[PDB]
């Protein structure tokens, strides 16, 4: 249950948006892995901060993911 | 973490080796522009140079590091038509021009030929993405020469040039085209940059861009194509690049190829027929337009257009 | 439904527009390879041909293909030493052969230079598959070479050979024409996607080996098989139009040496093979693996080749 | 119901009454690189596959 299980909050624009929650807690890695995403075609930002694949991602931050395609 | 400064990184370039922060990813941007324009004598130092801009992430960042690097370059602007999106994408350019003291020209579809690219598409018989290109190229070379500047820019990256380049290959030009007569030299300053590494710059920049992309290439074969070549990418640092510039270096110089330009009939642009293709597809939709009362019987169109502002 | 007869189709091609039933589709295949065999000029109708066979459900269609057309197809079999997998290898190509009262020539790796594969890595100083390749390579050309052969054939497909291509491209054919102390080499396969030689051995009831040899060509094959699933033909258009509308446009340029150790084909003084096998018995006699007085000693080419 | 062999083997079961086209799709499974066998023969995309049918997916990459 993800209302309850509360996640970290992921908005994919790609172009069109959508809400997901995945499990934070490891690095960036990990979960555009586990979203499908190739890293090479997506730039992830945390507040005012791009991100990088070694970079950790917390249970309660917010990835706006856009795709550079 | 960066390699100059050793603040922590925030692009991380593998086919590159290098990770920069956000202060020195973007003088590396800029420099590595100014390389590739260097290299391939893309602009004459501090010269007149009119970019393509329609407020996507691409063609903002081109007019921003073109702007920096002391080129006069103004941005030229060509309203579709295509809905709330062509509005949108006009805005975001206004703005973005206005935001800084960048001069900005403006040509639009409807006011000036009567139709926008959807509608044009329709009557001239053509898809929608082959008349949208075809408009652009001949009306952003029309307002060059008419203004007198020597050369076009545009904000193709690698991955557009290495998804035309292997679309070709799969169902069987470069990063500068040459002045002719009557046609201004088209050039690409961004040819060796990635979509991610153009995105990276327009966000720590701070560039608002328009983010929703053209309707009608919603399932285009080039998305495709740069979703092949970007998962090798993903697995082979560097591969999109070596991809194109063995191409440019190696197979191209190799490559036996096969006819001499004329002034078109009605607007004297360069073309191999007697008419050039846009004013043969204008021809037709004006005459389709007619016979369907979409418009007066009784005009005749000027094939020559003012830019405004 | 079975352009033929109607039937249900058991193989289905969109990128030919093609569905088949078991039968006609054997007939297809069979008879798609000798329009390839022609039109390229790989073979002579009857002519003799040694085929390198591994097992793997490509090099037995095609040694089963070959066969069927009326060629003397001669197994050659390298037992490559690389544990259960290359003794599996083996018993399947046997097998093979034999229910067929087929030909097969064996050359084990180990038995022939003192080293199978893994241990050729290690001492060689190079990767598996490059060092699994080279070895592969050069002795399939020296048993056709001293056998009187004039071509050898391989059994690569559409996907194999597109990611080869695509790999030349991402990295700056079918018929290679025999030089002196080299064979001829084909792939009859080529215009076949793994999947339809797949069909053909499964159909066929041809007993094969499941597993492979333990890429690039991987990525190269992902990446083209992603543009096969959206646009059909895209692989046979994309290797078709290199060789038939950019290769011949491409300017020619080379003469081959022979080996001063073995006397077989190389561009310089000494072939990569035997400077392998020379580094190989160096590191090997220091690992006291190898009696200090022994020296690799290749077989010369027969001086009537 | 669906043994994986890709090449190694892995069984899987799923739930049919379905065309094998969606189900080699909920696998995440693209059709020009897999060949679905049940029984003595082979399948196409269109081949409806019902429940209690052994589908033995075998890699086509190789
Ligand atoms: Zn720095
Ligand atoms: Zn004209
Ligand atoms: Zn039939
Ligand atoms: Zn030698």
């Amino acid at each position: 249950l993800v209302p309850r299980g509360s996640h970290m909050r992921v908005v994919l624009r790609l172009p069109e948006r959508k809400e997901v929650e995945v499990k934070g807690n490891r690095p960036l890695r990990e979960v555009l892995e586990e979203l499908g995403l190739n890293p090479e075609t997506v730039v992830a930002v945390r507040g005012e901060e791009l991100l990088t694949l070694e970079d950790e991602v917390r249970e309660e931050d917010t990835l706006e993911v856009l795709s550079a395609i | 973490v960066c390699k100059v400064c050793g603040q922590k990184a925030q692009v991380e370039m593998r086919s590159r080796g290098l990770a920069l922060c956000r202060e020195h990813y973007l003088d590396w941007f800029v420099k590595e522009t100014e390389r590739a324009i260097r290299r391939h004598r893309m602009l004459l130092p501090g010269e007149r140079v009119l970019v393509a801009v329609s407020g996507g992430k691409d063609s903002l960042a081109l007019w921003d590091v073109l702007s920096r690097l002391g080129y006069q370059a103004v941005g030229l602007h060509i309203e579709l038509g295509i809905g709330e999106y062509s509005k949108r994408s006009l805005e975001v350019t206004q703005a973005f021009a206005r935001e800084r003291g960048l001069e900005l020209l403006v040509v639009d579809l409807k006011e000036a030929y009567g139709f926008g690219v959807p509608e044009l598409a329709r009557l001239s018989g053509r898809v929608a993405c082959s008349a949208c290109g075809l408009s652009k190229r001949y009306i952003i070379n029309q307002v060059a020469v008419e203004e007198g500047f020597r050369v076009v820019a545009t904000g193709h990256n690698l991955d557009d040039e290495a998804a035309v380049l292997f679309g070709n290959l799969l169902n069987p030009q470069g990063p500068v085209l040459p002045e002719k007569p009557g046609l201004a030299a088209r050039v690409k300053p961004f040819y060796r940059f990635s979509e991610r590494e153009v995105l990276s710059y327009t966000l720590l920049r701070g560039i608002r861009y328009l983010h929703e992309e053209c309707p009608n290439a919603k399932g285009a074969k080039s998305l495709l194509y740069k979703e092949a070549l970007n998962l090798v990418e993903r697995s082979m640092p560097g591969a999109k690049l070596r991809f194109l510039d063995g191409f440019l270096e190696k197979i191209r110089p190799r490559l036996d190829v096969g006819v001499a330009l004329r002034e078109c009939e009605r607007c004297g642009y360069p073309t191999t027929g007697a008419v050039c293709a846009f004013c043969r597809m204008w021809d037709a939709v004006y005459r389709r337009a007619k016979k369907r009362k979409l418009l007066p019987e009784e005009v005749s169109f000027r094939p020559r257009v003012k830019p405004l502002r």
